[PDB]
Formats: structure tokens, C-alpha cells, sequence
């Protein structure tokens, strides 16, 4: 009984005989099995008898001999003049749709808080705010063309007033709950909730549509996403990341891995993409905590980041404010609304089309210490209404994996190159200064760069892939991978060939509806194609 | 300078940097499954691909059914599910001839698996559709509900603890004229046809509860058959697939009397799921089980019969809104067969008008096709048969082909003395595949000279078989305690290194990130740190009094000593020789009030945790009550002949008598124990 | 007392009553798996949330008279509503607390303690970059013990850890494996845990093999360092360095007195017969042996009774 | 010996870049690593360790601890008695300051003596 | 002073491996350039191994 044989042995004595098993159809299963056969049979037993006495004489060849010749797979050659550029859609220009603006942001530094200072973010934001003088009367500079702008003005004024009116309290609070005002209620959309009733009472009503089943609009490509990508690959004066330590190394392979990762960490430590990752992680974590804590209050959430200065002083930076609505989340798909306000110095009247879902206010003047003297520039506030998800908060909290992916890509290239020249290639890649990689373009032609530049480019690409997820990206990536593999096979003198080159193309254009990132990727692919065979 | 990484391919080969094309690291935060809209399109497409079949009305369910077997031969390149029984039988016969003894050993190995499987096998898996609550439930709850319902109607045969008895009782249940459903105390009546319909419905696709047991045996047999073939790469994973990829190239590039031309093709199959037919599966099963006991044949043939007549559920329904009264409503698919079509738009109206004939009780009838997943290793064998048909003895010509084929992806190599022979071989392979019911995707397949190809995210250059089939680890905290997370993390990193191709440089940074996350989560920073938390004072007090600071665990101020060479050693055993005697005595004290290669330690604590069946935890109470009398049940399976209550009473009486004899406790409660035991046995007497 | 009282009221409800009455011991493991299937509600976030609140850990009563309520700083360590305690109590115990001898630890976790001795008494060689092919065969990850199969390893484990819950086989044979004597003598007063000792004994005493794609060493010592020796395109060279005869007559008889336990058969007599509880609930009547009843050549001598 | 190093490296380079092998690059790399190892050892040759400072005055140095302890409590008792006996204000303050200084110095010397051994 | 003790062991391993493989390569060559280079290689590494052993004995 221990090994698992007692049950069958016990259930095998039918009087004074031994029977192995028993199983019969005997009923409705028989009738059901009766019409689960090819059309030229009626009983299962006859089909079994026919199958048992089967011998293959000539069936396959005989069937093949009488099939029409239009069923075929003909190969057409792939030459150097075969491929054609991909067609991009045309229409009105696209607009920014990111959660927080990237290139047009400033910070209000706290200037090296004490080493023992660990407090609530609200007090840090207040101390950052008290360091600025130059507020003026705010006024609208760019209407939203869909909504009410005085509501935005009143919201900003209420934020200022309720931040200033803390002192009228006998006890100092920990978090701030905003008063439910008409403009705030309109901004958070608390009065635009449809009512639900059974279909029986409202069967006779008119003007009823299925749902928002409308064909998506078509938009073209602008020149600001390329500028954002260009700016995202530059170096800063801060650190933005500090990793912990591990044990000492003994084996030579440990030394090789250590030098590889040390070079990689040194090259991409001061990049802007790390700042974006930290900003996103902090904002998403704070918003998730606030949403999970308070469910029936309008809480004020600051945008705060931390870094280390060049000489070695910790610094805290404030970006803006977020006001959250009502959050009663039962599943992972329910949406919570909020409104975001951010500071900037960029005049919106240079690219009005870029900002289409924003309201822009002028709020003050800023003194610049660059060169000698002091010059004043206007200060602007961008206000927008949004609401993301519960899942996407978790999606935004994991952005440290992009560094891991970039390191994996670099190490994969190093290993692939070292596998052919059977020796160690970690030295010829990093410390060699006469090697250049083509990762650029200009009216002159193709430019060149160093290893740190390509590492930062890969990190920025991973970050932007994380920040602009969409199925169009997946489809375009797959089809472009297939096309690139075909092109590379062509370049190796291997005589490639295809069966249907068009359908791949129409797939490529049908995965090219609206996303500016995918349009930029398609333009990059076209620019690669125009040079790969010339 | 305008920077774009694609031009980096102008210097580096594509296969060396192909990892820059995959954009994501995990699951994207969006869903594309769609509700009732996609199922209707799937049904319409799989019925449109087989328009020239034969129509029949079921005599036991009353659902229309379409039979495309032995239909007219195709005339164009569009997908066509018109298969021939003779071709499949001949392919199976030739596969048997090529590898003698391949179908009898598998049956013999499967027979012992059939006769020894227990009922617990169905308790693990994904979510399962429940025919009693019309929802999706975990496997254990669905199984318990099924057992309760079957017992309530006099169908009690699964108490033997055998899966075959459960299948027999399910078959007996399917032949009754009335079914009772008791919900906690509503009592609902189900007739024969309604129960039969609810026993053949597939989800939107996890199967039901009355079909998993029959699918399991077929899957085991298919796996046993596949494990004996060299052209199947499905069961294996890792370096084995690399070796399989190398062997086919080595075999086809023998370069003996080099006057031959070799071309490789990477291909994909279009409309794979909605072109297979369960009838050919039944024919294959019947042919495989020749000269075998009849009960084995019945057990292996039950499942395709059920699959040949199945129902597909639509979904939740639609949502409507009004732009004037600020009104919203939801409409279900149960009454969708009679609603007026003026509400919907053009596409939905066409879908409804097309789908109306095949609608019964809110579920559509879908005979010709496989819904989603399942029966992968049998379609794999069906595909491998066509590849086996490419030997010199069967072509009787100059060209010959061979290759390897997974569930849906395939790579092939063709040898011919010139280009015309290669073209003829490719055309013959295409026609032979189409004659059985497999269609090749023309727009996502390509052919080139041998030396480079691809197979399921396995890129093969001249000698490098680097793979990108699975994702990176999570390097996060598991969430049990502060003594198991470290071991889980290091084991995960080591296992990813051993099986996958994680690099050494990557592992060090993954370990760094994991240690950072662990320190942040458990509030355990180093003693010589200025970070202020609630746990800082105790950590600094412990750090100041320690003379050997290299022996403290990371959980309390200690440093990290982990690297690549010591990922398989517990931390306590690693730091045993570098910590003080008093710290060792305090940490490894088996009398703590607090209490995958882990030591007990004082850091292994427990955190605070916050119809049909009247109570859902009735088995658990008895289970947890058992070990208080027999403490070895937590280590191995118990063996006995009597019931549980007999052991309970005997052990309690023996323990009480010995305790009284030893004088540990006085006589006051000894008589009380005897009386309560007598009351228990009197209650059992009823 | 508590367990029998909890069993008494479980008989009041019939629905559990036929569950207890109609279920044999051998089917218990069938019942144990009907628990649940859905718990993973983002465990990492749950742990992070629980670590923020005070008193997240559970402990017993006696911690109230072993750890003070407040420390020198003035922070509470435990609170009254098992009781709720904070990790500060654990750190305090690791700092200030009673000390006990730890001489039994190397004898229980020796399989882990051999790995460090092998590792730190080792040397390394150069690393080679090339391409290689890896083949598969059966590899032994746990060497096990020589002169011991899988059948009697479980017997030894049961005899050492659970002396009072063995039955049938091991109780009727007339022999004693040597290793059992040392295992019992060494662990005379070990009080760590029965389950942990059983698991470690099984780990260091039972062998089991698997399949791995290894292209280097084959012995067991070369398997645990597989992540350090092989790679995608590199190879690192490394060396490790370094109970009497009883027979049952039937079930319990009511004329021979109450049944007795396994450990109380030592007294016995010179041929008395008595009831005894063996296994996980069996009760049988036993009486010792007046002869040898061995397995010598006599069994083969039956061949003399046939083929004359 | 050095000229052998450059001659071997040059000859092997001429041998290699005309026809390549795995082991050929392997020996080139191993040779170069050994070359730098020998150079580093030679750089470490003319420095060694500073054994002259490792054998400083330490023989009699160890035994004066008991000698100092001989007069420690002697002088502390003398100061206690003379502070008790005296009557002026200058002397009392001086003796109190001396007593505190001596307590501090005695702790200090005992702490370092315990730490060093 | 402890790190040198553990690099020295690896140095001996590298020495013996390269000696044996160089001898094997010398065994099956048919070119005078090869033979001369290998003669110098064996002589040089014999001298180097002797010096390394002398320093190893001196260090302890």
C-alpha cells in the first residue's frame, strides 16, 4: 500500500476470478460518438474495423496528381533595388501625452538640508517654496479651447491660499486635505457621472448609441520628439543613483565582470534618463500610497526628488503639485482622476500644437545668475487633468530594470564578438579610444561616437520604450525585425528570397496609426534603409 | 547630430545586437483580449474557412454541426480545412515504419500511469470554469463543489481515491434525467439537455471540470511519443534545443562529394488553431492504439468525441449610453438573439445577422476547430510526420528535405543538385502540407542559403546559438520573512545563471539591486550609516559592542559578502567562523519566543494575517486536528487500516492513562477524559 | 484535554461526522489538498505595508516576562490587545538575552558545513575563451550514503526521530543497522526541532539524481559549482580540494487488558501476549518468539520437495 | 632576459597575424599577462617591507606597565592625604585638578593597554 | 600581504598549463621558425618558473 498498488489490487477480485480493468460506453456517450466520424460512416465499430485493416497503397501520390497547379509557393528574388520606403500617415501634428513633462522642467532646490533631517514631504515642499520671491498676479497665456480657464486660476489661487493658511491651527497636521470647491469639483469631474438603470424602463428612449466605437484619428510626425530624444542623451552635474557593495573578488571571471560593470556604471551614472526614472518611481510610489491611504479626501501630493551634488551635498528638488480626487478601487482596472500643475520657463507660443491638452499661466519672474548682473525671465505654470490606472502605478514603480536591460545588451554584444575572436574583448571595447560607432546622422552623412555615447543612447531608448508603451510598438518591432533579418541576409551574399513581400508592408503601415514614438522609429528605419544599400 | 540607434546595425551584424529590438521587459499594462466582439469574429472566420462541408442536426443536443472532412480539394492559396483520412493514415503508417516499436512502448508506459493516478491531480492548475456557479473558480473549490453535487444525487464512487472511478462516475452522471442544485437554501432543478449543454461549454480558454481528466491521459501519451523523436523540440528547453539545432545542420552539411545545393527556410503557420479538426485526432488515436485492450482504447478515445461537439460562451455583453439623460446601462448576451438591430452600428449588426442561426441558450456551436491551446504535442506529431515523409526512400527523386518543427514554428532544409530541384521540393512540401490541413504563412516566412536561420527566438549564426526566449528575474522580495527572502533571491539568481544565459556582469548588478531593495524593505541598514529609522538605536547599540563586525548578518547591520562563487551556501554557514560566541549563543537559541537551504535562526517568525458548502474549511479542520495526535503526518504519508476516530480514541486513552500513571496530573480530569471519550464513541455508535 | 474537547464537538455536526467515519487513514492525504488556490495579492507590497505599522509580529505569552516593555531610549517593544511584538524586540533579544550551548549545530547541518570547507580549501586556474558543446547524462546532486538504499533510509529516519510511531516492518525483523546506534547516541538531548532534523537527515542520507547539460566534471562535487565553471563562451578550471522478534495474532481483545505503547514493550515477560498500538492507528495483539525463524537456505530446501 | 621577452613577442606576432588560431591568441594573452606580472614584481623588488621599523625598541618596553602601576595608586593616595590635610585655597584647587587629571590618565592608559594586548 | 599568496597559486597553474601545451605544440610542427620560437619559449619559461619559486620561498 505504501508504493501505490493496493487500490487496484483490492478492486480486482470479482468472486473467484481476476479482472484487470473495466470500461464501457453503453449509453448517451455511444450516441454522441456516433456522429463524430467522417461522413461515410454510421457506427464506431465499423470505423474501427476499417482502421484496423488499413494498408497504404498509393493514396498520397494519387491525391496529389489531381490537384490544380495554381496551388504553389513560388520564390521571387530579393535584390538591392527591391525594397521601398515605408509610407507614413498624414494629417494634423501630434501632441505630448506623457504623465510629466521632461525637457521643460526646473527645480526649486532646498540647498543641502541637515544630515539628520528626515521629515514629511509636505514640510520639505513648504521649505522649498519659502525660498522663492517674485510671485505676481497670474494670468492665462494659452487657453485649453475645451473647458473653463477661470477654474484653473481659482484652483491655483486656492492651492496657494490653503498652503499659506497652515498657521491657523492649534495642532500641526501631517497631510493636507483640500476643501471641496466648485472649480475643484469641475476639474476632478465629480458631477459628470452617468446614472445606471435597467434596460426595461428605458427601452423606449431615443438617441441611443452603442458605445464610443469611432475610427481613430490620423496624425503626422512633428520635430519635437527628436529634440526630446536628443536632450535625453546628455550628461548632467549630479549623480542620481548610488548602488551598494558586494564581496571581494577572487576568480578572474569575477575580475572581468567587475571591470565590465564598473565601466558601464561609470559611463551612465550622470545621465538624464536616471533622473527621469527616479522622478517616475518617486511620483508613482507617492501617488499609490496616497490613493491607498485616503479614499474620500482631496489630498495634495508634492513632486519631490533627491540627488547628490558634485562636491558631495545631498539635495532635494521640488517639481510641482498633484491634486487627487476620489479613489474607491475594487479591481485593478478602475481609474482615479487627478490634476497636475508643473513649473516651467518655456514659452508655449513657439509650438502651440505641441501643447493641446494643457492650460498655461504666467505666475512670476525669475532671476538668473548666469554671467555678470541679474536678468529676469517669466515663469509659467502648466495645468492638466488626467487619470491613469491602478496597474500602471505598479508599471511605473519598476523602471530600474532598463539599466539591467542595457547592461545585458552591451554584455551580449561583447560576448558575441568575443566568441569569434576566441579571446577576451572587454579591453578592446572600453579603454580603446580609436574606435568609433555610427549612431548619428547629419546633412553631411553618418557621424560617429564613443562607447559611453552608445550606452547612454541605449539607456535612453529603454527609458522611452518604458514611457510610451503601446501594441503598435510590438507589431512594428516584430515586422521590422523580420525585414531587418531579411536585409542582413541579403548583405551577406546568401541569395535571399521571399514569397509575399507586400503583406509584410501593409502590416507595417497598419501598425502606424497615431503614436509619435512609432512614427519616429519608422523614420529611423527608413533612414537606415536609405544607407544600408547605398 | 541627430542620434538614432538603428544605424548601429551598419557596423555590427544583426544577430549580434538583435536584443535591442525587444522593447519590453515584462508584461505591458494593457489588455487586447476583448470581450464578446472577438469570439463572434473567431466563430465567423472558422465557419467561413469551411463553407463547403456537410450540415447536420444533433439528435442529443439540437445544435447544428458542420463536417469538412473529405471535402473538395482546394483551388486557391486561401486557408482551407479540408483534410483527408487516407493521407493522415498513410503518414502515420510511414512514421511507424520509419521507427519500429514506437507506438507500443508508449502505450505500455501510459497504461501504468493510468492505473495509478489519484484524484488530487486535478487540484493544481489554472482557474477552472464551474458548471454549478457559472463563474471561474480555483481548481480545489471547483472540485469540492463537483464532489458535493455528485454526492447529493447518489453518485458516490470517487471515495476510492482513483481518477478512473471519478471518470466512470462522471459518465454515469451524464446519463441521468434530472439534476439537483442546492445553494446556501435554494433548490434548483436542471433537466437533461440543459445539463448536457452546461457540460460541453468552453470558457473564453480554460476547459471545464468533466473534461480535464480525459485530456490529461492524451497529453501524457503525446508527451511519451514526442520524447522519442529527434524532430520535436517542444519537451526540451535550454542547451538541449541548442544541441538539437546543431545536429540538424551537421547532418545536412555532410559535404561528402560536394556537388549539392542546400537551402534553409524559416516559416510560420497561419490560422493554426481554427483549421485542426478533432476527427483526425480521433483517427490518430485509433491508429496508435492497435492491438491494445479495449478499455484503454475507450479511455483514450473519450476526449476527442467531446471536443467534436462543444459550445462556446459569448461573454459578458455590451454597454450602452445616452448623451441627453446622462444614462448608462449594460445588456447581456443571453437575450442578444431577439433584440432589435437598430441599436447597434453597422459592423455589430452584420456580426449579429451572421451569428444568429448558431445560438442556443447564449452559447454558440463550434464543431470544426480547436478553441485555444491544448493538444499541442499531438499537432506536433502530426507536423513531424510530414517532415519524416521527406526521406530519399519516399520521395523517389533527387531532392530531399529535413528539418525541425515546434507547435507552430518550423525550420526546413532542402538539398538538390540545382535551383529547379529546390523549387520542386519546396512546392511538393507545400502541397503535401496543404493536403493534410496545414497552411504556411507566405508573408512571414523566408528562405536563404544554409548558415543562418531562426527557431522560436533561437538565433543561429555560423556557430553561435544565443537565445532570447525568456525574461529577466524579478530581484524583489518574496514576502515570507527576513530569513527566507535572501535564500530565495540567491537561488533564483543562481538558477537563472545555470539554465538561461544570464551573464556574470548582469548577476552582480542584479544582486546589488536585490540587496538594496531588501535593506529598504526590512529597515536593516549598516551600523556605520547616518540613515535614521525606528530601528537605528538597537542596530547601533549592537554594532558598538561587537568586536568582529564581519560576522553579523545583513539583517542586523552586517555587511554583504555574497559574490558569484558563493551563491549556493547559506549565510549562517558562511559567517559561522567570523562571529563571536555570545552572538552565536543568542542567535542560535532553540528556546526563542519568536519561532530552500535555510537555518532555523531567531529571524524566522510569522506575520499577522488579516454557496454549495455551508463552511469551506471543513477538511482543513480535520486535517489540522490529526497531527496533534500523530505528529509524523507532516513528514510522510500515513498508512493504516481503520478510520481516523479509532486512532483518535486509542491515542487519547493511551496518553491519558500514561499521564495518570506517571503522576503528572491528578485523578480529577482522568475520569473526565474517560467520560468524554465514552461520549464520543457512543456518538459514533449512531 | 483541549484536543479531545475540540474533537468532541466536531462529532456534533453530521456533515463532518461521515467525513470522519467514512475516511480511512490512507486517504487522508487525498483530503489534505482541498484548501484553496488564490492568495498572491502582490506579496511584496503587502510586506512593505505591514513593515510600516507597529507590532507586526506574533509571539507567545512568555515573552512578557523575558523582554522589558521599554528599552533605555524609551520605545515600546510589545503591546497587549499570542501577542503582538515589533522587530525591535528581536534585535533586543539578539543584543541582550540568555545564552545556550551550540555544540549540536555542526552535527545537524554538516552537509552545509562541508561545502564551505570544500570551497575555501580550493585553488583556481586560468580561464579559456572558445566554443564548446554540452551533452546530457544522469547527474547525482545528492551522493547519499553507501551500503544504504532508499528503503531503509526512511526506516532509519523514523526510528531516530519518531521511535513511538513505527509498525509492521522494522518491528518484526531481528536486526539493527549500525548507523542507528550512533545517530541515537549523538542526538541524546538535541532539542532543535523534530521536523528540521528529519529533513536534514533525509537530505544528507538519501540520494537522488537528475538530468543536467554538463560538459565538465561528472562527480557530485562538480555539480554544485556549475554556475561558476561553465558559461556561454568561456570555461573556468577549478579543483575542489580535499525490537526483538514479534508476531501479530489478530486485533484487540477485551480480555487481555488495555493496550500499551511501543516504548513500554521493554519490560514484557518470558512469553506473555498483549495488545499494542502500532503505525498511525493500528492496534494488534503480539507475543515474542521462542525460535529463530530466519531467512537462511531452508527456503531453498523446499526444492527437495519437488522434481524428484 | 628582457630582450628574450620582446624577441618572443615579436616572433609570435609575426607568426600569428599571418595565420590565426585559438590557442595562438591564448598564448599571446597569457604571455602578456605574465609579462606585466614580472614587471610588477620587479617594481616591487626595490621596495620590499620596512623591517627596520618593525624591530624598534620593544624588549624592555613591555615591562614598564607594572612599574607605572607601582606608583599610580601610591601618588593617588599621597594626593588624597595631602588634599585632606591642607588648609589653603590654592593648594586645594591644585590638588583637586591633579586628582581629576590622574583619574583620566589612569583610565586612558588602562584602556590602551587592554586594547593593544 | 595576503593577496600575493593567492595570486601566486594561480600563477603556478598558468605556468604548468602553458608549459605542457607549448611542449605539445612543439611535438607536431614542421617549420624551423616554429621550432626556434618554441626552443626560446621553453627556456624562458623554465627560467621564469625558477625565479617565481625562489621569490615564493623568500616571501614566507
Amino acid at each position: 500500500a505504501n508504493r501505490g498498488l493496493w487500490d487496484s489490487f483490492r478492486q480486482s477480485e470479482r468472486g473467484e476470478e481476476t479482472i484487470e480493468e473495466r470500461f464501457e460506453i453503453t449509453g448517451t456517450m455511444r450516441r454522441l460518438a456516433d456522429q463524430s466520424l467522417p461522413p461515410n460512416f454510421s457506427c464506431l465499430e465499423n470505423f474501427r474495423a476499417y482502421v484496423d485493416g488499413f494498408e497504404p497503397n498509393g493514396y498520397i501520390e494519387g491525391k496529389l496528381s489531381q490537384m490544380s497547379k495554381e496551388v504553389n509557393a513560388k520564390i521571387e528574388p530579393f535584390l538591392k533595388t527591391t525594397p521601398r520606403p515605408i509610407r507614413l500617415p498624414d494629417g494634423p501634428p501630434c501632441f505630448q501625452r506623457s504623465k510629466f513633462l521632461l525637457m521643460d522642467a526646473l527645480k526649486l532646490s532646498i540647498e543641502d538640508p541637515s544630515h539628520e533631517g528626515e521629515g514629511i514631504p509636505l514640510y520639505d515642499a513648504i521649505k522649498c517654496m519659502r525660498t522663492f520671491f517674485g510671485w505676481k498676479e497670474p494670468y492665462i497665456v494659452k487657453p485649453h479651447e475645451k473647458g473653463i480657464n477661470p477654474n484653473y486660476l481659482l484652483s491655483w489661487k486656492q492651492v496657494l491660499a490653503e498652503l499659506q493658511d497652515i498657521e491657523n491651527e492649534e495642532k500641526i497636521p501631517r497631510t493636507k486635505n483640500m476643501k471641496k470647491t466648485s472649480q475643484l469639483k469641475w476639474a476632478l469631474g465629480e458631477n459628470m457621472a452617468p446614472e445606471k438603470v435597467d434596460f426595461d424602463n428605458c427601452r423606449d428612449v431615443s438617441d441611443l448609441k452603442q458605445y464610443d466605437s469611432d475610427e481613430p484619428e490620423l496624425r503626422s510626425l512633428s520635430s519635437w520628439i527628436q529634440n526630446e530624444f536628443n536632450k535625453a542623451c546628455e550628461l548632467t552635474d549630479s549623480t542620481w543613483i548610488e548602488l551598494d557593495e558586494i564581496g571581494e573578488d577572487v576568480a578572474p571571471i569575477e575580475y572581468i565582470a567587475s571591470m565590465r560593470r564598473n565601466y558601464f556604471t561609470a559611463e551612465v551614472s550622470h545621465c538624464r534618463a536616471t533622473e527621469y526614472i527616479m522622478k517616475g518611481v518617486y511620483i508613482n510610489t507617492a501617488l499609490l500610497n496616497a490613493s491607498c491611504a485616503a479614499m474620500d479626501d482631496f489630498q495634495l501630493i508634492p513632486m519631490i526628488s533627491k540627488c547628490r551634488t558634485k562636491e558631495g551635498r545631498r539635495k532635494t528638488n521640488l517639481y510641482g503639485f498633484i491634486i487627487k480626487g476620489r479613489s474607491h478601487l475594487r479591481n485593478d482596472t478602475d481609474v482615479v482622476n487627478f490634476v497636475s500643475m508643473e513649473f516651467s520657463l518655456t514659452d508655449p507660443r513657439l509650438e502651440p500644437h505641441k501643447w493641446e491638452k494643457y492650460c498655461v499661466l504666467e505666475i512670476g519672474d525669475m532671476l538668473l545668475r548666469s554671467a555678470i548682473g541679474q536678468m529676469s525671465r517669466p515663469m509659467f505654470l502648466y495645468v492638466r487633468t488626467n487619470g491613469t490606472s491602478k496597474i500602471k502605478m505598479k508599471w511605473g514603480m519598476e523602471m530600474r530594470r532598463c539599466l539591467l536591460q542595457s547592461l545585458q545588451q552591451i554584455e551580449s554584444m561583447i560576448e558575441a564578438e568575443s566568441s569569434v575572436k576566441e579571446k577576451d574583448m572587454t579591453k578592446e571595447f572600453f579603454e580603446n579610444k580609436s574606435e568609433t560607432w555610427p549612431i548619428g546622422e547629419s546633412p553631411k552623412g553618418v557621424e560617429d561616437g564613443s562607447i559611453g555615447k552608445v550606452c547612454r543612447t541605449l539607456l535612453a531608448k529603454s527609458v522611452f520604450n518604458s514611457l510610451y508603451a503601446s501594441p503598435q510598438l510590438e507589431g512594428f518591432s516584430a515586422e521590422s525585425r523580420k525585414l531587418l533579418l531579411v536585409v542582413q541576409a541579403l548583405r551577406d551574399n546568401l541569395e535571399p528570397g521571399t514569397f509575399d513581400l507586400e503583406g509584410l508592408y501593409e502590416a507595417i503601415e497598419e501598425c502606424l496609426i497615431n503614436d509619435p514614438w512609432v512614427l519616429l522609429n519608422a523614420s529611423w528605419f527608413n533612414s537606415f534603409l536609405t544607407h544600408a544599400l547605398r | 547630430m541627430d542620434v538614432n540607434p538603428t544605424l548601429l546595425f551598419l557596423k555590427v551584424p544583426a544577430q549580434n545586437a538583435i536584443s535591442t529590438t525587444f522593447p519590453y521587459t515584462g508584461d505591458p499594462p494593457y489588455s487586447h483580449g476583448t470581450g464578446t466582439g472577438y469570439t463572434m469574429d473567431t466563430v465567423n472566420r472558422t465557419h467561413q474557412y469551411s463553407e463547403k462541408g456537410k450540415w447536420t442536426t444533433n439528435t442529443e443536443t439540437g445544435a447544428p454541426q458542420l463536417n469538412p472532412i473529405d471535402g473538395p480539394l482546394p483551388e486557391d492559396n486561401e486557408p482551407s480545412g479540408y483534410a483527408q483520412t487516407d493521407c493522415v493514415l498513410e503518414a502515420m503508417a510511414f512514421l511507424e515504419e520509419s521507427h519500429p516499436g514506437i507506438f507500443e512502448n508508449s502505450c505500455l508506459e501510459t497504461m501504468e500511469v493510468v492505473q495509478q493516478t489519484r484524484v488530487d491531480r486535478l487540484t493544481q492548475g489554472r482557474q477552472t470554469y464551474d458548471w454549478t456557479l457559472n463563474r471561474n473558480q480555483p481548481a480545489a473549490t471547483a472540485l469540492a463543489n463537483t464532489i458535493e453535487v455528485f454526492r447529493s444525487n447518489g453518485l458516490t464512487a470517487n471515495e476510492s481515491g482513483r481518477l478512473i472511478d471519478f471518470l466512470k462516475d462522471v459518465m454515469e452522471s451524464m446519463d441521468k434525467e434530472e439534476m439537483e442544485i442546492t445553494t446556501h437554501k435554494k433548490k434548483q432543478r436542471v433537466n437533461k439537455r440543459s445539463y448536457l449543454i452546461r457540460a460541453l461549454t468552453l470558457n473564453t480558454a480554460t476547459p471545464g471540470m468533466q473534461i480535464r481528466g480525459f485530456v490529461y491521459f492524451v497529453e501524457t501519451l503525446a508527451r511519451s511519443i514526442c520524447e522519442k523523436l529527434e524532430q520535436s523540440g517542444l519537451p526540451v528547453g535550454g542547451n538541449e534545443k541548442k544541441a538539437k539545432l546543431a545536429n540538424v545542420v551537421r547532418k545536412m552539411m555532410t559535404n561528402s562529394q560536394d556537388t549539392e545545393l542546400s537551402f534553409t527556410i524559416t516559416g510560420d503557420n497561419t490560422k493554426w488553431n481554427e483549421n485542426q479538426n478533432p476527427r483526425m485526432f480521433l483517427a490518430m488515436i485509433t491508429y496508435i492504439t492497435k492491438n491494445q485492450p479495449e478499455w484503454f482504447r475507450n479511455v483514450l478515445s473519450i476526449a476527442p468525441i467531446m471536443f467534436s461537439n462543444k459550445m462556446a460562451r459569448l461573454g459578458k455583453g455590451y454597454m450602452f449610453e445616452s448623451k441627453s439623460m446622462k444614462l448608462r446601462t449594460q445588456i447581456p448576451a443571453e437575450m442578444l438573439a431577439s433584440i432589435d438591430l437598430k441599436y447597434f452600428n453597422e459592423s455589430t449588426r452584420k456580426k449579429i445577422e451572421k451569428i444568429r442561426p448558431l445560438l442556443i441558450d447564449g452559447t454558440a456551436s463550434l464543431s470544426p476547430g480547436m478553441m485555444m491551446g491544448m493538444f499541442n504535442m499531438l499537432s506536433t506529431v502530426l507536423g513531424v510526420s510530414i517532415l519524416n515523409l521527406g526521406q530519399k526512400r519516399y520521395t523517389k527523386t533527387t531532392y530531399w528535405w529535413d528539418g525541425l518543427q515546434s507547435s507552430d514554428d518550423f525550420a526546413l532544409i532542402v538539398n538538390a543538385p540545382n535551383h529547379e530541384g529546390i523549387q520542386a521540393g519546396v512546392d511538393r512540401f507545400y502541397r503535401t502540407c496543404k493536403l493534410v490541413g496545414i497552411n504556411m504563412s507566405k508573408k512571414k516566412s523566408y528562405i536563404n542559403r544554409t548558415g543562418t536561420f531562426e527557431f522560436t527566438s533561437f538565433f543561429y549564426r555560423y556557430g553561435f546559438v544565443a537565445n532570447f526566449s525568456m525574461e529577466l528575474p524579478s530581484f524583489g522580495v518574496s514576502g515570507i520573512n527576513e530569513s527566507a527572502d535572501m535564500s530565495i533571491g540567491v537561488t533564483v539568481i543562481k538558477n537563472n545563471m545555470i539554465n538561461n544565459d544570464l551573464g556574470p556582469a548582469t548577476a552582480q548588478m542584479a544582486l546589488q539591486l536585490f540587496i538594496k531593495d531588501y535593506r529598504y524593505t526590512y529597515r536593516c541598514h549598516r551600523g556605520d550609516t547616518q540613515i535614521q529609522t525606528r530601528r537605528s538605536f538597537e542596530l547601533k547599540k549592537l554594532w558598538e559592542q561587537t568586536r568582529s563586525k564581519a560576522g553579523l548578518l545583513v539583517s542586523d547591520g552586517g555587511p554583504n559578502l555574497y559574490n558569484i562563487r558563493n551563491l549556493h551556501i547559506p549565510e549562517v554557514c558562511l559567517k559561522w567562523e567570523l562571529m563571536d560566541e555570545d552572538y552565536q549563543g543568542r542567535l542560535c537559541n532553540p528556546l526563542n519566543p519568536f519561532v530552500y537551504d535555510a537555518v532555523a535562526t531567531t529571524h524566522s517568525w510569522i506575520p499577522k494575517r488579516n454557496g454549495i458548502l455551508e463552511d469551506e474549511q471543513m477538511y482543513q479542520k480535520c486535517c489540522n486536528l490529526f497531527e496533534k495526535f500523530f505528529p509524523s503526518s507532516s513528514y510522510r504519508r500515513p498508512v493504516g487500516i481503520s478510520s481516523m476516530v479509532e486512532a483518535m480514541v486509542s491515542r487519547a486513552r493511551i496518553d491519558a492513562r500514561i499521564d495518570f500513571e506517571s503522576g503528572r496530573i491528578k485523578k480529577e480530569e482522568f475520569a473526565e477524559i474517560m467520560k468524554i471519550c465514552s461520549t464520543i464513541e457512543e456518538l459514533r455508535r449512531q | 484535554m483541549e484536543r479531545i474537547k475540540e474533537l468532541r464537538n466536531l462529532m456534533s455536526q453530521s456533515r463532518t461526522r461521515e467525513i470522519l467515519t467514512k475516511t480511512t487513514v490512507d486517504h487522508m492525504a487525498i483530503i489534505k489538498k482541498y484548501t484553496s488556490g488564490r492568495q498572491e495579492k502582490n506579496p511584496s507590497l503587502r510586506m512593505k505595508w505591514m513593515m510600516a505599522m507597529k507590532y507586526p509580529i506574533t509571539a507567545d505569552k512568555r515573552i512578557t516576562e523575558m523582554v522589558p516593555e521599554r528599552n533605555e531610549q524609551g520605545q515600546t517593544l510589545w503591546s497587549k490587545m499570542r501577542v503582538m511584538v515589533s522587530p525591535l524586540a528581536v534585535t533586543w533579544w539578539n543584543r541582550n538575552g540568555p545564552m545556550t550551548s551550540t555544540v549540536h549545530y555542526p552535527k545537524v547541518y554538516k552537509t552545509y558545513f562541508e561545502k564551505v570547507e570544500r570551497l575555501k580549501h580550493g585553488t583556481f586556474g586560468p580561464v579559456h575563451f572558445r566554443n564548446q558543446v554540452k551533452i546530457r547524462r544522469r547527474v547525482d546532486i545528492n551522493p547519499g550514503h553507501a551500503d544504504l538504499s532508499a528503503k531503509e533510509a526512511q526506516d532509519v529516519i523514523m526510528e531516530v526521530v519518531f521511535p513511538n510511531e513505527v509498525g509492521a516492518r522494522i518491528l518484526t525483523s531481528e536486526s539493527q543497522l549500525t548507523i542507528t546506534k550512533e545517530k541515537k547516541e549523538e542526538l541524546q538531548d538535541c532539542k532543535i526541532s523534530p521536523l528540521m532534523v528529519a529533513y536534514m537527515l533525509e537530505r544528507e542520507l538519501v540520494r537522488k539524481t537528475r538530468f543536467l547539460p554538463v560538459a565538465g566534471g561528472t562527480s557530485s562535487v562538480y555539480i554544485e559549482v556549475l554556475h561558476l565553471t561553465q558559461g556561454t563562451c568561456w570555461e573556468q578550471m577549478y579543483t575542489p580540494g580535499g525490537r526483538r522478534g514479534f508476531l501479530i495474532l489478530g486485533k484487540e481483545d477485551r480480555r487481555y487488558g488495555p493496550a500499551l505503547s511501543i516504548n513500554e514493550l521493554s519490560n514484557l515477560a518470558k512469553g506473555e501476549k498483549a495488545n499494542v498500538l502500532i503505525g498511525q492507528g493500528d492496534v494488534v495483539l503480539v507475543m515474542k518468539r521462542k525460535r529463530d525463524s530466519s531467512i537462511l537456505t531452508d527456503s531453498q530446501t523446499a526444492t527437495k520437495r519437488i522434481r524428484m | 632576459t628582457v630582450s628574450s621577452f620582446q624577441d618572443i613577442l615579436l616572433r609570435m606576432s609575426k607568426m600569428q597575424l599571418g595565420s590565426s588560431s585559438e590557442d595562438l591568441n591564448g598564448m599571446i594573452t597569457q604571455f602578456e599577462s605574465l609579462k606585466l606580472y614580472r614587471d610588477s614584481l620587479g617594481e616591487a623588488v626595490m621596495r620590499m617591507g620596512d623591517l627596520h621599523s618593525l624591530q624598534n625598541r620593544n624588549g624592555k618596553w613591555r615591562e614598564q606597565l607594572g612599574q607605572k602601576f607601582e606608583e599610580i595608586r601610591w601618588l593617588i593616595e599621597e594626593v588624597r592625604h595631602r588634599l585632606k590635610t591642607t588648609e589653603n585655597s590654592f593648594e586645594q584647587i591644585t590638588f583637586m585638578q591633579a586628582l581629576q587629571l590622574l583619574f583620566e590618565v589612569e583610565q586612558e592608559i588602562r584602556t590602551f593597554s587592554f586594547q593593544l594586548i
